[PDB]
């Protein structure tokens, strides 16, 4: 054929791929014994596929004489050149993620293709791809593109990535075939081009530095949306996006939840790391099963008792004294609310099914009302604080230990301050003079079904004068 | 214990997957990061030891990543450990154990 590599002779395979694993990889696809043994060019020419992913090839020179090969796989190797894919003109998907390839010159000539994938490579220069028309797939993410000007007439792609210094998105205007984008990890802040791209289902563009987001008010057919790790704060274009299934708002400046009100097809959201005080708007949200609110600002979580279906929840980073609004969400099997101000648990014995309990830095003294949640896995117990009610000072002052293991025992105290002594279930200083305060600690091990903890903690104890 | 200040949701994985990949799974946190910045890595047969790569953690924001579709007739089954340390290389969490399963 025009174009094309042929070898005249029959050649040993050694000699036409000259990459020892490459030699060994085309040994099997050709039915051969040895590397050394000869083909043919009608040999070569059986080869319409190759998945030689994972097999240490530097180089795919011979790969040019396989002129029937359609498919290939050659991602997670060591390729810098590919110089030998120039004429493979039939080629249709390339996956070759995963190498060192600098230059993609060779691929420029390949109108046939209709995906691309070249995600973690060393590509800076997109041009070669200007005139890939039929592309319906192309990812460039973990590479050096900071131009996408390449991309302005792929107005056949239906799936794109890139990466990862780009901050001039307008390249984009003309592809509303587009889907499912995914611009994550770039320097953009204008996305008002999106606007344009009225048939995308899937937006992931996390950590990025958007501020605006009333570009996405007409992107009705809108799924999943990601915008973790930006600026957001004003988010009522999101009111707009009534199709949302699955948002992710987690690392922003969000306060106003208002906007989210109405999107009742909503089975995950994530909203943890914003200043979000007010959960009322979420109360309708009844179809989620995973709901993040860690690292907030919440104090009144009462809202959360209508979400029924929630079998993930993250409170952790809040000033929540009340825990007994997830206590009817029976269904939960993962809760974390670490670093909040709740003593009382016992309300979380109705969470029967719970696996994961994370609960660390609260003020939980006792832990006998977790005792039957046997098919917990993994727990978390430690660096628990509190203060005691005042008891009147004495020369020789006693208070009762109240740390309580699962069993119903109490914990003896690891560490006494002014050196105070235990005497079950005692703790007794005798005090050279009047202080304002004494202090304890504990540190036990425990388990609770499979899941092991330290319980611990420090606990004051003011003594009024 | 094991679980410590790690921060995880269960992972679901559905074979045949449409792109563009690499493509979040879930994203991975431990809460030792109000102390200091944490760095996320995963180990195991599909991560560091072959297959190579057909799962990723992004190290700063702990993003969890499968860079291809599976077939679940073909490996059905993964087990992987994820880890985080602080700017000094110190684990702050012990590694936990995450079983991935190929559903339809």
């Amino acid at each position: 054929p025009l174009g094309s590599a042929t070898i005249t002779q029959d050649t040993p395979i050694n000699q036409i791929f000259t990459d020892t694993a490459l030699a060994e990889k085309m040994k099997t696809v050709l039915g051969k014994t040895n590397v050394t043994d000869t083909v043919s060019q009608t040999d070569l020419d059986q080869v319409t596929t190759l998945q030689a992913d994972r097999l240490g090839i530097k180089s795919i020179d011979g790969v040019e004489y396989l002129n029937n090969l359609t498919q290939i796989n050659f991602s997670n190797n060591q390729l810098t050149d590919i110089t030998p894919l120039k004429n493979l003109t039939k080629l249709v998907d390339i996956l070759m993620n995963n190498n060192q390839i600098a230059d993609i010159t060779p691929l420029a000539n390949l109108t046939n293709l209709t995906g691309l994938t070249l995600f973690n490579n060393q590509i800076t220069d997109i041009d070669p791809l200007k005139n890939l028309t039929n592309l319906n797939r192309l990812e460039l993410s973990s590479n050096t593109i900071s131009d996408i000007s390449a991309l302005s007439g792929l107005t056949s792609l239906q799936q794109l990535s890139f990466g990862n210094q780009v901050t001039d998105l307008k390249p984009l205007a003309n592809l509303t075939t587009l889907e499912r984008l995914d611009i994550s990890s770039n320097k953009v802040s204008d996305i008002s081009v999106l606007a344009k791209l009225t048939n995308l289902e899937s937006l992931i563009a996390t950590n990025n530095q958007i501020s605006d987001i009333t570009p996405l008010g007409i992107l009705t057919n809108l799924d999943e949306l990601s915008l973790n790790g930006n600026q957001l704060k004003d988010i009522g274009t999101l009111a707009s996006l009534t199709n949302l299934t699955d948002l992710d708002l987690a690392n922003n400046q969000i306060s106003n939840l208002a906007p989210l009100s109405g999107l009742t097809k909503l089975t995950e959201l994530k909203l943890g790391a914003n200043q979000i005080s007010n959960i009322s708007p979420l109360a309708g949200l009844t179809a989620l099963t995973n709901l993040e609110l860690n690292e907030n600002q919440l104090e009144d979580i009462s809202p959360i008792s209508n979400l029924k279906n929630l079998t993930y929840l993250t409170l952790y980073f809040n000033n929540i004294s009340d825990i007994s609004p997830v206590s009817s969400l029976t269904k939960l099997q993962r809760l974390f609310f670490a670093n909040n101000k709740v003593s009382d648990v016992s309300s979380l014995a109705n969470l029967t099914n719970i696996n994961w309990l994370s609960a660390g830095h609260n003020q939980i003294s006792d832990l006998t009302p977790l005792a039957n949640l046997t098919r917990i896995t993994q727990l978390g117990l430690n660096d628990q604080a509190w203060t005691n009610a005042p008891v009147n000072y004495k020369a020789n002052v006693s208070i009762p230990n109240t740390v309580k293991n699962v069993t119903g025992a109490l914990i003896a105290p690891a560490t006494i301050s002014d050196g105070g002594s235990y005497t079950e279930p005692d703790i007794t200083w005798n005090l050279p003079s009047y202080t304002n305060e004494v202090s304890y600690t504990f540190s036990q091990p425990v388990t609770i079904g499979k899941g092991t903890t330290t319980f611990s903690g420090t606990v004051t104890q003011p003594l009024k004068g | 214990g094991p679980l410590g200040s790690w921060v995880i949701p269960p992972i679901s994985c559905p074979e045949n997957e449409k792109g563009p990949f690499p493509k979040n799974l879930v994203q991975i946190k431990s809460n030792k990061d109000k102390e200091g910045k944490v760095f996320y890595s995963i180990t195991g047969q599909g991560a560091d030891t072959p297959p190579v790569g057909v799962f990723i953690i992004e190290r700063e924001t702990g993003w969890l990543k499968v860079t291809e579709p599976l077939d679940r007739e073909r490996i059905a089954t993964y087990t992987l450990f994820s880890h985080a340390v602080s700017s000094n290389g110190n684990a702050v969490e012990d590694p936990m154990e995450i079983l991935i399963t190929v559903t339809d």
